[PDB]
């Protein structure tokens, strides 16, 4: 208890803030960075929950050295397992969904396809939110549908709705590489 | 490595 419960990766919280004026990647910030259980909690407990950010602004997680957007180096090749949901219960789900997207991340609940994972991104939009798990190579087939199939299983969508992960080169330039 | 379940992480 007294002693702090290191996390297996040093993770950092970036924000998007929808400022149409600026350039997409002038609208990151850094938020913080933490590599402990707790000082995950000391972090999330003191921001604004998902809920309440305006249309079109964002949280992204991701390790340590990675940037939340396709041009670095670690996502470029990679890409999404995609989340849309309806907007009429916001309020009442979005937070709980991504909140158990990081629990995901921080407690590596990927088994041995941890490394594959880059990070995850919730989208707050008028048209829908988007929570997504964003991994490194759109090629590696077992790690990507596995993935999948924990995120799935973690969210608790039933065997009949499937998700779909799509490339982030394909994104950019939809359909789904994989389906789980 | 270095894991933690669900409960794990929420009992903090
Ligand atoms: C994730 N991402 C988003 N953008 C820009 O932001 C725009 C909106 O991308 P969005 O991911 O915010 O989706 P939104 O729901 O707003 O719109 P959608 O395209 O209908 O899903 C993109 O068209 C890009 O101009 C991005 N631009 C760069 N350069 N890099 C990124 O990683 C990136």
């Amino acid at each position: 208890h007294y002693i702090k419960h290191p996390l297996q990766n040093r993770w950092a919280l970036w924000f998007f803030k929808n400022d149409k004026s600026k350039t997409w990647q002038a609208n990151l910030r850094l938020i913080s960075k933490f590599d402990t259980v707790e000082d995950f909690w000391a972090l999330y407990n003191h921001i604004q929950l998902s809920s309440n950010l305006m249309p079109g602004c964002d949280y992204s997680l991701f390790k340590d050295g990675i940037e939340p957007m396709w041009e670095d180096e670690k996502n470029k090749r990679g890409g999404r397992w995609l989340i849309t949901l309806n907007k009429q219960q916001r309020r009442s789900d979005l937070d709980r969904f991504w909140l158990e997207t990081l629990l995901c991340l921080i407690g590596e609940s990927f088994d041995d396809y941890s490394d594959d994972v880059c990070g995850a991104v919730v989208n707050v939009r008028a048209k829908g939110d988007k929570i997504a798990i964003w991994t490194t190579e759109c090629e590696n087939r077992e790690a990507v549908t596995h993935i999948g199939r924990v995120y799935k299983e973690r969210l608790g969508l039933p065997p009949k709705i499937v998700i779909g992960y799509q490339s982030h080169a394909d994104t950019a330039t939809t359909k789904n590489r994989f389906v789980v | 490595k270095k894991r933690y379940s669900r409960x794990q992480l929420l009992x903090f």
